[PDB]
This record gives structure tokens, sequence and C-alpha cells, in this order.
């Protein structure tokens, strides 16, 4: 009756004429309306291969993220190493909105509701939607911020477990507060906090999810073997500025006292290597006054460790795949198919 | 792990190669070429699929946990060391060499004291060469005044001679010159499968 | 065309460190994941790790973490590479590689279609040295055997030729042994009619390019 398609998605949101943030503003332009009434159709004894890894709808968002990137955090200047370009560096008040992702005539998409379908492979209940929940588009590594949960326990997402270039995917439960302030009147010391008891209970849950899909293998964490700052730091855009957070302590192997609160040392950086490209880009001196971003971490990124062999030991680190996989991370269980 | 054999392969042009390949994990395995002084190859991956320039003779198979390699028709490219992959794991290799086909033939014996010129610098050094022989396996066994000399020597041996397809292996025995003149009488016993009998080259010690 | 350009081979010595480099070209560097792997004679081939040109994330064997670096320079499209307190378990050739599935949307890192020349490190403690060169001499059927003895040298490799060339039939040159002072030695005999020994005369051409030594032994009935 139908069959797997790619194909040209609109957005939808709730922006606002009134609002001047800037992704308000993209949308109010790219975008119509979200559904007023959507409607979700239960297919009966139905069943679907999904493969998040070879979604399509990713790579349509991605050209989006870097359209709102171009006419929202414009740097002052480009260096592409070819060139140096100067350019207008206007104030920037960006904070993502949900982002809803839709089919045209003819198309339609399918949502995977197994409570805990890991990505890839067939899903039993099956449903028709005309678009995508609100995902917002929050650019960040190491941890994902602010998306969806899992709806019954963590779950560990991975083209292939056993390919350590094939990148990680932790899917939170339950999610946990990250607060990340930087005090006004060095104007570039900032920090994070994070309730301990949550977030090291949250560590033993997804050890021990994780120990399970590498039969039973003692599971330890170690920090980032190398790579830019922007690998090796959790990084995020937080009120127009770019927060780069020192993670060792997060992943604590002893903590999985350890009650208590632990705060990340982070630094705000004004030269940023850009995700979209290749090239740095230059953002002004970071304005006066307290920066206070709160944020939901809702998943995690890891790279394993390869070349074992002996041992008895899996190791797994933060970060990084790549950016496309934040978008995966909430494209997981939709998938484009066309009618006939 | 990737366990793969046999270690070494000697076959003729025309005939078949067979390599083998036991996993224990299991996932899209690939198999490599490389030429004496030459990058590696990519040759077949997923087990059973060819790569760019290689031709029919090529082919892989898979049973279970075990993988093979087959090359049919062997000609001079083919030669030289193959290895299983699987992700970051590779197998130990396996060595496949040219050995044309021909009749047997027995070792020319040769043994050579030290030189005067290397005596005087205070090192010995004692040469056995079998010279021209065929089927490639064969035996040096040194012996100093009767006694057995085991792991006092090295072993070299040429590829197959193009013009007569015979081999040649050269032995060499080195001692000190104090140890060289401890001692008096030097024999080199070679055994073949051309030899009725094992041959012993020897000579005492400053004796023109 | 997809193309691996390698910095050539080098000699170390124990304690030191090595650098490598490996420029890509005919390709999105950025595309996916640059490899190392090391070959040692007779040895089971093994993967240091890889490296993402994008944002430079790496992944590295358990084996080699704390001695290994794996960088690249986005612009030049160069990967670079250092391995620290090399002992001779490193000696190896050391190539770059990239798997042949490397689009945009995805990739497959480990079918190594594309290998770079390959850069040939050995260490040890030996220092460049010249072979000297001790005749095998000939001794009283119808064919004599007799060669030079090419001993004590490093690094491979030597060649050798009889009379300038002009005698090719029955020269039987040996592969060269490592002996176990770190020094090479080989051997390179001739048969000739033992008639010869008296009048013709047998010339030993040794050059060893790397210590600039060319040797003319000549042979002679003792
Ligand atoms: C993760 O998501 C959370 C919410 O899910 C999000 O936290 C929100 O951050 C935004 C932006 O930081 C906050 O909105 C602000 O509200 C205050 C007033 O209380 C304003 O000061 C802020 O800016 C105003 O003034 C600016 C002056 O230049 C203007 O530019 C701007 O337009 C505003 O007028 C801003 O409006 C929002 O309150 C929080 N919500 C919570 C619950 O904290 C967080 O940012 C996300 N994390 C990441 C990394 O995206
Ligand atoms: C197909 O769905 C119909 C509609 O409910 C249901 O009655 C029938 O049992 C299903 N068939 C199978 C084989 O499950
Ligand atoms: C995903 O779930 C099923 C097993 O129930 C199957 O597709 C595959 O083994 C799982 N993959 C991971 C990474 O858990
Ligand atoms: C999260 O999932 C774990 C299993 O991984 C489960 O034990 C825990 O109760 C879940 N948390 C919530 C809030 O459901
Ligand atoms: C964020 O941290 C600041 C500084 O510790 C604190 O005052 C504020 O209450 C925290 N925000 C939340 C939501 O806990
Ligand atoms: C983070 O801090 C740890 C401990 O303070 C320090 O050793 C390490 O250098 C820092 N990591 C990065 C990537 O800056
Ligand atoms: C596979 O290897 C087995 C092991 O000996 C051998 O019998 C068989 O012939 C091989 N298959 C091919 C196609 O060479
Ligand atoms: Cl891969």
């Amino acid at each position: 009756v139908w069959k797997d398609a790619d194909t040209t998605l609109f957005c939808a949101s709730d922006a606002k004429a009134h609002e001047t943030e800037c992704h308000n503003v993209w949308a109010t332009h790219a975008c119509v309306p979200t559904d007023p009434n959507p409607q979700e159709i239960h297919l009966e004894n139905v069943t679907e291969n999904f493969n998040m890894w070879k979604n399509n709808m990713v790579e349509q968002m991605q050209e989006d993220v870097i359209s709102l990137w171009d006419q929202c955090l414009q740097p002052c200047v480009k260096l592409t190493g070819g060139s140096v370009i100067k350019q207008a560096c206007p104030k920037i008040s960006f904070d993502p909105i949900p982002i809803h992702y839709c089919t045209p005539a003819g198309y339609v998409i399918l949502k995977c509701n197994d409570k805990n379908f890991n990505g890839t492979g067939p899903c039993k209940n099956v449903s028709s939607v005309q678009c995508t929940h609100g995902i917002k588009p929050v650019v960040s590594t190491q941890l994902l911020l602010n998306g969806s949960l899992a709806e019954e326990e963590i779950i560990i997402r991975s083209e292939n477990l056993t390919n350590n270039a094939k990148t990680i995917i932790v899917h939170l439960n339950k999610s946990v507060e990250i607060n990340c302030t930087r005090p006004s009147n060095d104007i570039r010391k900032a920090y994070c906090e994070i309730n301990g008891t949550k977030w090291n209970k949250v560590l033993k849950q997804v050890t021990e999810k994780l120990k399970e899909h590498f039969n039973n293998k003692t599971i330890i964490f170690q920090p980032p073997s190398g790579g830019d700052l922007e690998i090796t730091m959790h990084h995020f855009n937080c009120r127009g500025e770019f927060f780069y957070c020192n993670t060792t302590q997060l992943f604590n192997n002893t903590c999985i006292g350890c009650n208590g609160t632990i705060t990340l040392p982070c630094k705000i950086k004004q030269i940023i290597n850009m995700w979209q490209g290749t090239g740095q880009a230059m953002y002004a001196p970071p304005i006066d006054g307290k920066i206070n971003c709160v944020s939901n971490i809702t998943g995690i990124l890891l790279t394993r460790d390869g070349g074992a062999n002996n041992t008895s030991n899996e190791t797994f680190r933060p970060g990084g795949g790549n950016i496309k996989d934040n978008w995966r991370s909430e494209l997981y269980k939709y998938k484009v198919v066309q009618i006939e | 792990v990737l366990t793969q054999s046999p270690a070494t392969l000697s076959l003729s042009p025309g005939e078949t190669a067979i390599i083998s390949c036991r996993t224990s994990q299991s996932g899209s395995l690939a198999w490599y070429q490389q030429r004496p002084g030459q990058a590696p190859r990519l040759v077949i991956y997923s087990g059973s699929t060819r790569a760019a320039g290689i031709p029919d003779r090529f082919s892989g198979s898979r049973w279970g946990a075990d993988y093979n390699l087959s090359i049919s028709n062997l000609e001079s490219g083919d030669f030289g060391v193959y290895y299983c992959q699987q992700y970051e794991f590779f197998g130990q290799g396996t060595k496949v060499q040219v050995d044309i086909k021909r009749t047997v033939a027995a070792p020319s014996v040769f043994i050579f004291p030290p030189s005067d010129e290397q005596l005087k610098s205070g090192t010995a050094s004692v040469v056995c060469l079998l010279n021209n022989f065929y089927p490639r396996e064969a035996k040096v066994q040194w012996k100093v005044d009767n006694a057995l000399q085991s792991g006092n020597s090295q072993e070299s041996v040429t590829e197959q001679d193009s013009k007569d397809s015979t081999y040649s292996l050269s032995s060499t025995l080195t001692l000190s010159k104090a140890d060289y003149e401890k001692h008096k009488v030097y024999a080199c016993e070679v055994t073949h499968q051309g030899l009725s009998s094992p041959v012993t080259k020897s000579f005492n010690r400053g004796e023109c | 065309q997809v193309r691996l350009s390698q910095s050539g081979g080098q000699m170390k010595k124990p304690g030191e460190s090595m650098r490598l480099s490996c420029r890509a070209s005919g390709y999105e560097f950025l595309n996916c994941p640059i490899n190392w792997i090391r070959l040692a004679p007779g040895r089971r081939p093994e993967w240091m790790g890889w490296l993402k040109p994008r944002g430079g994330a790496v992944n590295y064997a358990r084996k080699f973490q704390g001695r290994v670096t794996m960088t690249r320079d986005v612009y030049s499209d160069t990967a670079f590479l250092e391995l620290r307190s090399l002992t001779s378990d490193d000696t190896a050739v050391y190539f770059c590689t990239r798997g042949k599935y490397c689009t945009a949307r995805d990739y497959y890192n480990w079918d190594f279609e594309h290998w770079g020349r390959g850069a040939p490190v050995t260490v040890s403690s030996a220092s460049t040295k010249g072979p000297s060169v001790f005749p095998l001499a000939p001794s009283s059927g119808g064919t004599a055997a007799l060669g030079c003895l090419v001993k004590d040298y490093f690094p491979e490799p030597v060649t050798v030729s009889w009379n300038s060339g002009a005698l090719t039939s029955g020269v039987h040159t040996f592969p060269a042994v490592l002996q176990s002072s770190g020094l090479y030695s080989l051997s390179s005999v001739v048969t000739v009619p033992s008639s010869s020994l008296g009048t013709q005369t047998y010339i030993c051409n040794v050059n060893h390019k790397p210590s600039n030594t060319k040797v003319d032994k000549r042979v002679e009935p003792k």
C-alpha cells in the first residue's frame, strides 16, 4: 500500500508575529502554523522496519539549522584558512523554539510507538501522523539538552554497538537539570551545577544498561582522548554566548560521599570552530551582566574504545559523534513513506 | 579473535589457493593482498564481494564462523601475503608463494672456513652453501668436533630460481676467534630428498 | 581520484619519538575517518586508531593510549601522527587508510580501499655502518663455488654484483639476516668452471649507499 521515500518536507510551529527573537522570526517566514487538530491513526495489525541511522529527515533539518544559524548567529569575522572576511556582528537574541516537520500531499509520516524501540528493527505499535512532534534545534556536544525522554526505561542507541566507529546515543528516561551561570562584573569564568545524587543515580542506571549490551563486562568512563575543545568539552550556546564546560566530574567512576552538588568549570570563548563546516568564527566580547541557562539533560553521546581483545573491560568516553546525531536523537521514531 | 590458516602456502601457477579465517563475532569480513614491498590492496569485503579491478578468479565464501578466500588459476601477481579483517582486527596472515614444479635435484654442498682477513678482526664465520636443489625443504646440521650446534647459526634461502627452478640456501655459524681456535673439526651435514644419505662437508682449522 | 600521500620512512633510536603525515586528496576530507595501521613482517597487522577530520575526534587502541597522538590540519587536508617512547617492538611499516564507503550521509570505516604508500620505520640502537667484505675462497668436479661475505652493515639495503655486472649466470645473492648485534649480514656466491680459477679473475662489487661505502673485493683461490 505504501513504500519508503524521500521528499521535501515543510515546517510548522507556534511562532507569533509579535515575538522578535530570531528563531521565532525565521519560523514566521519558513513555516506554517501548527496543526490546530492533530490526527493520529493507529494502524491495525501492522509492522514496519525503521532505521534512524539512515533517515533522510535528518538531512532536511540539518539544512534548516544551517539556514537558521546564517541569519541568527552571524559572526563578526570568518577565518576559512583561505580567507579572512569581516562582516556585521549583530547582537544575538536566540532561544530555540519547537519545530514540527510535516509531509506534503501523497506522502505521510510513520511513527513507532514501541516503548523500548532502540532505533533499528521492526516496530509493532505503528501509527500515522502528518507532522513530527515539536523538535527544538539545540546545538550541543556530549550532553543532549532539552530533548524528549525515553517513555519506558533508559535506551542505548547505535547503528552497531560492536562497531567502535559508530556513534552511541544514550536516551535518559528521566532528565537532569544542568544549571549554568556566568556571574557579572576574568569575565570568562563560568560554571555549571548538577545534583550529584540525581546525576550519579542516572549513571548507575545507564552503565547498568550499557553492561547489559556488552555481555556483562565492567563499564568504565574516561575523558576524551583528544580533538578540538568543541569535542573534548560540553559545548553549547547560552543567551548568545558560547559555553565550554569541563565534564571530567560528571563521569566519576568512584561515585558509581558523592551525594552533594558537583560544579563544572566552564569558559566562554569568542573564537570558535564552526560546526556548519570548516573555519573559525569570531564573535564579540562578553556582554556585562549575569548570564544563566538552566537546561534539561535528556541524552548522552558516547564513543567506545576500540582494539580490546583481552579484558574484561569496555571503556566509554563522552562525545562525540556528529551534530546530525542530535537531530537523529529526536527523529529516530519517524520515517517518510509514499502512498502507492 | 580471528584465527587465519594456513600460515604458509606453496603453490604453482594455475593452481587454486584456499585461505581460511575463523571468526567469533561476525560482521562484514574483508580480505587484503600485500605484494612484496607494496601497500596492501583491498580484495574482498562483506566476506563475498569483490572490489574494483578484482577479477572473477578471486572469490570468498562462508560457513558459520568460518570464512574462505579462494584464488583460482594463480599467476605471478597473485603471490604475496593475505589478511582477513573484521573491523579493527586482522588475521595473522597467510603467505602465498610460487613453487614451479620440477624434477628432484640434490644440493651441491660447499663449506667455507673464515678468511684470514676476518680472523684478524677477532671474529669467525663458517659458511655452508647448499646450491641449486629441489624441492625447497632441506636440513642443515652443524657439528664442531662432533658436537651438534643447536641455535648457533643463521639461515637464508633464495626465492626459486627463475632459470632452473631450483633453490639455494646459506648457513652461517659465527664464533669468537678464541672459540674458533678452541676446536678443530668443523662439519656441515645436509639432508634432502635427492640424497640417498646425508652429506657431510667439513674441514680442519688451519689446513690449506 | 582518492589519494593518500605519505611522508617517507625513517630510522629512529629507542626512546625517541616519530612523526608522520598523510595528505588526503580527491574527496571531501571531513566526510569520514582516517586510520593508522602498522604492519611488521611476519606479524599480525595492528590498527593504531582513527581520527575524524571534523572536530579532530579520535579513538585509540588500548595498547597505544598515552603514547600516540593523532591530529589534523583541515585546511591542507593533512593527517598527523606521533608515537613516543619507541622500542624495537615499534619497528614496522606505518600506513594511513580510508574506508571505501565515504559520503556526506554516512560511511563505513573498516573496508580499507585506500592506502598511503607506507612509511617504513626501524627502531634500533645501531648506527649507520658500512660493511666489511670478506672473501669466500674456492678450493680444488668441474665447478667451483665462491663469493663475498658482506658482514656488519646497517641499515639495509646493500647491493652486490660481479665483475661489474659482466657475470650474471650462477650468481646467488642471499637475503640479508639481522644478527643479535643489530647489524645485518649477507652472502653472495657464484659457481664457475674450476678451470677458470687459474686464469679468470673474479671481483665482488659491493655498494652500501646508506654509508656511501662502495667496495670492489677481488676473490681468489686460497
Ligand atoms: C533549554 O530549554 C530551556 C526551556 O526549556 C531554556 O531556558 C530558557 O531560556 C530562555 C533564554 O535564556 C529564557 O527566556 C528568558 O527570559 C528572561 C526573563 O525572565 C529574559 O531575560 C531573557 O531574555 C530577555 O531579554 C533579552 C535581552 O537581550 C532579550 O534578548 C530576550 O528576547 C528577552 O526579552 C529570555 O527571554 C527562559 O526563561 C528559560 N526558561 C527556563 C525555564 O529557564 C534554555 O535556554 C535551553 N537550553 C539551551 C542550551 O538551549
Ligand atoms: C488484522 O486486523 C484486523 C482489524 O482489527 C483484526 O481483526 C485481525 O485479527 C488482524 N489479523 C491478524 C492476523 O492479526
Ligand atoms: C535493538 O533492539 C532489538 C533487540 O531487541 C534489535 O534490533 C537490536 O539487537 C537492538 N540494538 C541495540 C543497539 O540494542
Ligand atoms: C529509568 O529506567 C530504568 C531502567 O533503565 C528504571 O529502573 C528506572 O526506574 C527508570 N526511571 C523512571 C523514572 O522510570
Ligand atoms: C542556578 O544556580 C544558581 C547559582 O547557584 C542558583 O541561584 C539558582 O537557584 C539555580 N537555578 C535553579 C533553577 O536551581
Ligand atoms: C578538565 O579538568 C580536569 C580536572 O580538573 C583537567 O585535568 C583537564 O585538563 C580538563 N579537561 C579539559 C578538556 O580541559
Ligand atoms: C573453505 O575452507 C575449507 C577448510 O578446509 C575447505 O575445505 C573448503 O574447500 C574452502 N572453501 C572454498 C570455497 O575454498
Ligand atoms: Cl563504520
